[PDB]
């Protein structure tokens, strides 16, 4: 899959409560 | 130099695995750990951080002396990517594609 334009990661939403 | 020459060649082969659309090396995101500034929770969420630069350094400094250690470090690195990132995201896909490549590499070298 093409790299995200910023080069940034894709952190899962559920980790906000980890 | 221990296993460092063998690992340097493996990493070069990994870096030659490019995305079919934009040609980015699938190793790109794995070369170094995320910045704590950009991802403040990364080091809270990921218990055993790992990246390619760390793997190479550990083969140079004698921390990893066996391919088994390198295989476990790569497995952890890819598991960290799959745990942290959304399924189907570019990082997740690169982790899966590279992990399939390294699985075959280890088979051929075992």
């Amino acid at each position: 899959t093409a790299r995200k334009s910023t080069g940034g990661k894709a952190p899962r939403k559920q980790l906000a409560s980890y | 130099l221990g296993i460092f020459p063998t690992v340097e060649k493996l990493v070069e082969e990994m870096r030659e695995q490019l995305d079919e659309v934009d040609s980015h090396p699938r190793t790109s995101i794995f070369e170094k750990l995320p910045s704590k500034r950009d991802y403040p929770d990364y080091f809270k969420v990921i218990e055993k951080p790992m990246a390619i630069d760390i793997i190479l350094k550990n083969c140079k400094n004698g921390t990893y002396k066996t391919l088994e250690e390198v295989r476990q470090a790569l497995q952890t690195m890819f598991e960290n990517a799959r745990f942290y990132n959304e399924e189907g995201s570019w990082v997740y896909v690169d982790a899966d594609k590279l992990n399939e490549f390294t699985d075959e590499w280890f088979k051929e070298h075992s």
